[PDB]
RNA sequence: AGAGUUAAAUUAUAACUAAGCUGUAAAAAGCCCUAGUUAAAAUAAAAUAACCCACGAAAGUGACUCUAAUAAUCCUGACACACGAUAGCUAGGACCCAAACUGGGAUUAGAUACCCCACUAUGCCUAGCCCUAAACCCAAAUAGUUACAUAACAAAACUA
């Protein structure tokens, strides 16, 4: 309200289309997470609710880390096995 | 060709034309795109409004008007009204999450009107007015 | 320096601009600071309009006043720049110089916790 | 150590004499805090424009 | 209760050689004016051991 | 009388600790520009360890020193200030895919 | 007779330290048709991928050089009582014995 | 614990445009002193930072600044003393928004429920009470050990 307009939240089309520029405004929001903040305040959430939402979160992104550390660390032993019928 | 995505700043000496006029003399479309309502605005670079239209406006009804289809035929419907009054470019702004704002933009793109750039102003609090409690006690 | 004003005032010419200048350092020297230097950052146009004594402004002056004051005056020199109209905004904040940068010796790295869970087979 | 430094810091020190020749020097001579930081830890001053 | 002179030339301050050929300047800002209440305290409690104790 | 054995010492080799980008620097709530480096530029959201990259300390300095400049008006809130767009990207966050 | 803390303190693997950027000629054991597995002499084979130029002139036997960075590839995950060795090595081709 | 301040929203109220706005799986009721855009006090609450784990004895505390300040040369200990989330009570003030109760509209064989609309006590400040919680991390305090050892599950077993 009290700042200047059309500086935030603003993408520019290349070449006259817009619907790429409109990806690129929702992958913004979707990094920078407003878009599940808006979702989340349509309703209000009790900060009971809101402490068990945020230690489920970070308990599945700590779980989701670790694991995809996993995969990346054997991600090399997918080759083909040099021994077979040994 | 090196574009930027960022807006010409109006203190700067950028220039970029879009039919003779500078970037803040082109006018404004307001899109408040609600959960069951869809209400499309072209006001001037004054703030003066040039033609408004709505889903209910496009003949729909209640349920009707919350698809994206009664926004697409707002955003053609709209940017025909934009078009008779007689403007080419036209700068879009976003207000509120809801089902037809791929719909509107595509409307307005489709009905005879150019679009430069998009701004999502949706009202953000800061923690606040408290909103209302949820559904399915 | 132990306190640090930062001021930012009216976007208006010279000769008034060191006239409050003139006032404000005289307001602060009769409830006792002992002032160190002053500090112009030029005038800017403001982040967002700020509305102080019926008006709404956009570009003004940026100001700093570093002193040394009682503990008791500054509530009196924060009452007396919210009657001064000049100004726009007045904040007294305590001077990043008294701290002392602590050292940043490094990141450490956490090691991954063990222990959390038993030795029973699942 | 820190009272010979208070010792000189005093002689800068705006007074009633000092305080419009301050005023006027202050406002003729701006000066920013503002600097850079790059990805290898070093400092870019924007005083080389 | 006593009182602490403003003038008082804080607890860190008063053993260091050649104060009061400094002018009343810095001798304002070392004394009790400008101080924190945790000086003043420090005043009072070096003030009462000297009072009350034997060996301080 | 064997003197083959190893000595009970510390370890030789062990490469300093890696060190944050302001590590060993000063934080301040007047420079516009070193606040506004680690701040989104279409939103003004303050990115987090996992962006930015510092110790502990001066990730709470930086998120203090934004706050108190965002409170007292050295700084724009709902954008970056676009006279300060250009800066070199400190942040690891790629915005364009 | 030698002692063992003897042979320990002449021993190569000793005077290599650090595991990190250590320049280490390999001999090339086993060939699989993009996979090369190449016993540089510490302790595990690592495995390489084959390089674009000269790709021929690795067979069975054939000498190679290496960086190494980690001699075996190890790491712990949360709920693991003891660590998930990989059995390999790691290290990456620079070339192939210049003499 | 005091004192001072307000960025994002939101609103009283004005100016242009439109005949619709809100409401859901779907509808009706309600509002058309309505809706959109531009200007904006007062009150309430403090996005991101926070993938952080600090302060306090516990309850609790994460918008900013300043002031005062976080006992014990540190063992256990009451029916004594001092605090004690929300809800509730007397008096004064404030009231954007939310909302028990209530009244309408849906649903149902019935619905004094789950869904929708409006509003009251209340949620806020000052002053005094009330002394209750799944006040739970269901794991008492202070010194220690990894010896013996798996009822089951869970957060491994234990000495003074
Ligand atoms: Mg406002
Ligand atoms: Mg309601
Ligand atoms: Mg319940
Ligand atoms: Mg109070
Ligand atoms: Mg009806
Ligand atoms: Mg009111
Ligand atoms: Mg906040
Ligand atoms: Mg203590
Ligand atoms: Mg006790
Ligand atoms: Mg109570
Ligand atoms: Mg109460
Ligand atoms: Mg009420
Ligand atoms: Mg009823
Ligand atoms: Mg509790
Ligand atoms: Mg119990
Ligand atoms: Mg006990
Ligand atoms: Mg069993
Ligand atoms: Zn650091």
């Amino acid at each position: 309200a009290n700042h200047l307009k059309f500086i935030a939240r603003t993408v520019m089309v290349q070449e006259g289309n817009v619907e790429g520029a409109y990806r690129t405004l929702n992958r913004i929001l979707t990094m920078d997470g407003l878009i599940e903040d808006i979702k989340r305040r349509r309703y209000y959430e009790k900060p009971c609710r809101r402490r068990q939402r945020e230690s489920y979160e970070t308990c599945r992104r700590i779980y989701n880390m670790e694991m995809a550390r996993k995969i990346n660390f054997l991600m090399r032993k997918n080759r083909a096995d040099p021994w077979q019928g040994c | 060709s090196s574009f930027s995505i960022y807006p010409p700043i109006p203190g700067q000496e950028n220039s970029l034309r879009w039919a003779g006029k500078k970037f803040e003399e082109i006018p404004i479309a307001h899109i408040k795109a609600s959960y069951n309502n869809t209400q499309i605005q072209v006001v001037s670079a004054a703030h003066q409004p040039l033609a408004h239209a709505s889903c209910g406006t496009e003949g729909f009804r209640n349920a009707k008007k919350g698809t994206g289809i009664a926004a697409q035929t707002a955003g053609i419907a709209a940017a025909a009204k934009a078009t008779g009054k007689g403007v080419t470019h036209v700068r879009v702004v976003v207000k509120g999450l809801g089902p037809g704002r791929l719909s509107a933009i595509k409307g307005l793109t489709m009905g005879g009107l150019e679009v430069i750039s998009i701004t999502d102003n949706t009202p953000i609090p800061h923690n606040g007015c408290r909103p209302r409690k949820a559904r399915r006690l | 320096p132990r306190y640090e004003l930062a001021l930012i005032l009216k976007a208006m010419q010279r000769p008034e601009t060191a006239a409050a200048l003139k006032r404000t350092l005289e307001a602060l020297m009769d409830r006792g600071a002992v002032v160190r230097n002053l500090e112009n950052l030029g005038e800017r146009m403001l982040p967002y309009k700020i509305s102080a004594h019926n008006q709404r402004h956009s570009r003004g002056g940026y100001f700093l006043v570093d002193f040394y004051a009682p503990a008791t005056t500054v509530e009196s020199m924060m009452e007396h720049l919210s009657r001064d109209i000049d100004v726009i905004r007045p904040n007294i904040v305590k001077h990043p110089l008294t701290q002392e940068v602590k050292e940043c010796e490094g990141i450490v790295p956490v090691p991954l916790e063990e222990k959390l869970y038993s030795t029973k087979k699942r | 150590q820190e009272v010979l430094q208070l010792q000189e810091e005093a002689k800068t020190f705006i007074t009633r004499e000092n305080l419009e020749a301050r005023v006027e020097e202050a406002l003729d001579s701006p000066k920013s805090y503002n600097w850079a930081i790059t990805r290898e830890g070093l400092v870019v001053r924007p005083q080389q424009k | 209760q006593d009182d602490p002179p403003p003038s008082m030339l804080l607890l860190d301050y008063q053993n260091v050689p050649g104060i009061h050929k400094v002018d009343d300047v810095v001798k304002r800002l070392l004394s009790l004016e400008m101080a924190n209440q945790k000086e003043k305290l420090k005043i009072k409690k070096m003030q009462l051991m000297n009072k009350v104790l034997e060996n301080p | 009388s064997n003197e083959d054995l190893p000595v009970p010492m510390e370890n030789p080799y062990k490469e300093p600790l890696k060190k944050c980008i302001l590590c060993e620097k000063h934080v301040d709530y007047k420079n516009v520009q070193l606040l506004s480096q680690f701040i989104s530029p279409f939103t003004g959201c303050i990115y987090g360890r996992h962006i930015t990259g510092l110790c502990g300390k001066k990730q709470k300095e930086i998120t203090k020193a934004i706050k108190r400049a965002q409170i007292l008006g050295f700084m724009p809130v709902t954008y970056k200030d676009p006279a300060y767009l250009k800066d070199p990207k400190v942040c690891n966050i790629k915005y364009r895919e | 007779v030698e002692s063992f803390a003897s042979m320990l303190r002449h021993s190569p693997l000793t005077q290599m330290g650090p595991a990190k950027n250590k320049l280490v000629i390999g001999q090339i054991f086993h060939i699989v048709e993009d996979d090369l597995y190449i016993d540089f002499g510490g302790k595990f084979h690592c495995v390489c991928k084959r390089p674009e130029v000269d790709g021929e002139k690795y067979q069975k036997g054939t000498r190679v050089r290496l960086r190494l960075l980690d001699l075996e590839l190890t790491s712990r995950f949360l709920g693991a009582t003891t660590d998930t060795t990989i059995l390999e090595a790691d290290a990456v081709l620079l070339g192939l014995q210049e003499s």
